[PDB]
């Protein structure tokens, strides 16, 4: 029962950590004996520990993760090319997360919900390298877009920052919406959202043989929007904006 | 001594057996032609395997429907009418 859980240690831990420091931070953010801290840093340091511990777990856990595969079947499929994923990503974001202190003490930015963010837009990162299936791939999708839109519009004192985070939030939902309507046409004309029977009803025949006008445009759909999701051109509508 | 009677042999002692540098050339070219050999049949495999789904790990379903196909929401409706005995 509880041994089905070992292929998802590196994702509950930083999860269960993600709301510990939550919980620090908003409990000790507004305590009058210590007037009212700033533990950005704090947290920050926290959060780093955190991604360094989950980093070991995941590495460590290589003959592991690939157990009940079958349970878990349904909803994704870990293997050697996810565990790879996720051990750079994960290092990825340890080190953004590490070279980004000083900006919380120079400017005079305490706000801890940035690293609670940045730790919960990971673990919906680390869901979506090992899903495998369209509704996973959305949700995880989602996840990151939603903490993006969150934390673009973070500094509200500065035009470009507002500005920003709204253009990002309406071509992120823009994608999102075009990703989804390609999604729910495969759906509709073949079933079958997992992707193993995804790529086994799809492999029986050409479409130069015969021409199958929906999963051709869903599958275009798909790609539109995940060419947004990346920002290439042409689909490059406000991304320079955005960065700036 | 004097100089060159030991300069001399110091050269000799410096320089290398050409026995062995050919026997390496000749060496070196047989296996580096038959690496590339090797590398050139590998550039040639396909992205997708020919069996692909034939793999054990690419099925999922075979063995996992078998043991559902029990519980309530996945029954044929002409199971649970003769179950009762």
């Amino acid at each position: 029962m509880f041994n089905l859980f070992l292929a998802v240690f590196p994702e509950i831990f930083i999860i269960n950590a993600t709301f510990i420091l939550l919980i620090h931070g908003v409990v000790f953010s507004t305590s009058k004996k210590y007037d009212y801290p700033p533990l950005a840093s704090n947290v920050g340091w926290l959060g780093l520990l955190s991604v360094l511990i989950t980093l070991l777990l995941l590495a460590a856990g290589a003959p592991l993760l690939t157990i009940a595969h079958l349970f878990w079947n349904n909803l994704f499929r870990r293997d050697n090319f996810t565990y790879f994923c996720q051990i750079f990503l994960l290092l990825s974001t340890a080190g953004t997360i590490s070279m980004c202190f000083d900006f919380f003490d120079q400017e005079r930015f305490d706000a801890f919900e940035f690293i609670v963010l940045i730790l919960l837009s990971t673990c919906g990162m680390l869901f979506m390298i090992s899903a495998y299936d369209l509704i996973a791939m959305y949700l995880a999708i989602e996840l990151q877009s939603l903490c993006f839109y969150v934390i673009a519009a973070s500094k509200r004192k500065s035009e470009f920052s507002t500005e920003a985070g709204l253009k990002y939030l309406i071509l992120g939902a823009f994608s999102s919406g075009i990703l989804l309507f390609g999604c729910s046409m495969i759906y509709g004309s073949t079933g079958a959202t997992h992707f193993d029977q995804l790529a086994k009803i799809l492999t029986g025949y050409e479409i130069t043989g015969a021409r199958s006008s929906g999963i051709f445009m869903g599958i275009l759909f798909i790609a539109v929007g995940f060419l947004f999701k990346i920002t290439a051109v042409p689909f490059h509508m406000w991304a320079p904006d955005i960065y700036e | 001594g004097f100089i060159m009677e030991f300069a001399e042999n110091l050269v000799l002692r410096l320089m290398e057996n050409p026995e062995e540098r050919d026997r390496k050339a000749r060496e070196h070219i047989y296996e580096m032609h038959e690496r590339c050999k090797k590398i050139k049949e590998m550039w040639a495999l396909p992205i997708r395997p020919y069996g692909f789904w034939t793999f054990e790990r690419h099925n999922a379903q075979l063995r996992w429907d078998p043991q559902i196909s029990q519980v309530a929401g996945r029954r044929d409706p002409y199971d649970d009418l003769l179950e009762d005995n």
